[PDB]
């Protein structure tokens, strides 16, 4: 049920801005950063939306006019797509699946050029879609350094301490057109997802739903993404997609979503909601514990599977031999 | 070794 913005400003959004899917979902809890339940959840690596962290309070004034004036003259990675679904791919891995034609190109440009491109597309009533996704780095202007320094490091550093996480590895800046969709995938790092401008619908699935979401092969360029097209699920190829259940939420300015490591997430900028801006915080997960405790947790089995695929890749001398070997192993033997 | 080898994870994110 949509949240009513303060000052009686009506509903921030409504259901009609949500895309429709075949699976049911249940709400991710929205809580105060000071609520012990929110701590139990993060400790247990379950998603939670924190409403009042002030994690990126200085960024809440960011829009394209302000950033263009302040984010420096460095290069920004911008993805193009002829559709709302921005399927991404690892370039390094494109060698070993030549029957793979990309759905989205990456293009390096100056920020002001990206703003021009958006301006153009709107003006010309075009259909092309852009999505800026660029790591924050040294080349940013002084005003941005000051905003960045103003983030609530006291809070997030304590979170990194209490969870025994590794180092902050990066902050991804994401600027996206309304209707844009990042299809379901999982990441191998802990993620605090800080929403800044506009509204993003986030659908999460736990690691133990690996079986229902059918990730690409590890050596495929779309490694870690679901193969299932949520807009038209092929139940003949992916029968257990019929048993999938999401955790969902809509984050707005000031909201922080904890996306636990290995949790699948599908993310969309609300239809007719304007551009969206997010900054995320990626932390390496805690180390593997000295003593393993059985039964294994689902994310640990996903770790194992990934490793089996990787090793067979090396061992056979060719990742394209991995599938045939695995099938030889199970057919009439384990199935 | 084995188990610790099979349990180690990469750090792959996003793009
Ligand atoms: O916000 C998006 O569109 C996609 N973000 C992620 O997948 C992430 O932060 O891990
Ligand atoms: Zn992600």
């Amino acid at each position: 049920e949509p949240r009513e913005e303060a000052g009686a400003l009506g509903p921030a959004w409504d259901e009609s801005q949500l895309r429709s899917y075949s699976f049911p979902t249940r709400p991710i809890p929205r809580l105060s950063q000071s609520d012990p339940r929110a701590e139990e959840l993060i400790e247990n690596e379950e998603p939670v939306v924190l409403t009042d962290t002030n994690l990126v309070y200085p960024a809440l004034k960011w829009d394209l006019e302000y950033l263009q004036e302040n984010i420096g003259n460095g290069d920004f990675s911008v993805y193009s797509a002829s559709t709302h679904k921005f399927l991404y791919y690892d370039e390094k891995k494109m060698a070993n699946f030549q029957n793979f034609k990309p759905r989205s190109n990456r293009e390096e440009m100056k920020f002001h050029e990206f703003v021009e491109k958006l301006q153009d597309i709107q003006q010309r009533g075009g259909e092309e879609r852009l999505y800026l996704q660029q790591t924050l780095n040294d080349t940013v202007g002084r005003k941005i350094v000051m905003d960045f320094l103003g983030f609530n490091w006291n809070w997030i550093n304590k979170q990194q301490g209490k969870r025994g996480w590794g180092q902050l590895t990066s902050n991804l800046l994401l600027i996206g057109m309304e209707g844009n969709v990042t299809p379901a995938h999982y990441d191998e790092q802990q993620n605090f997802f800080a929403q800044i401008k506009g509204y993003k619908r986030c659908i999460l699935f736990p690691p133990d739903q690996f079986e229902c979401l059918y990730p690409y092969p590890v050596h495929h360029p779309c490694d870690r993404q679901s193969q299932v097209d949520f807009d038209n699920p092929d139940y003949e190829r992916f029968p257990n997609f019929q048993n999938v259940v999401g955790y969902e939420t809509v984050v707005g300015p000031g909201d922080v979503l904890y996306i636990p490591m290995y949790w699948w997430h599908h993310i969309e900028s609300l239809l007719n909601g304007g551009i969206t801006i997010t900054v995320n915080f990626w932390y390496k997960g805690a180390p593997t514990p000295k003593r393993i405790e059985y039964p294994l947790k689902a994310h640990q089995k996903v770790a194992i599977m990934r490793n089996i695929e990787k090793m067979l890749g090396e061992a056979l001398g060719n990742p394209q031999e991995v599938g045939p070997l695995l099938n030889t192993m199970i057919k009439g033997r384990y199935n | 070794e084995v188990v610790k080898l099979l349990l180690e994870h990469g750090a792959d994110v996003x793009a």
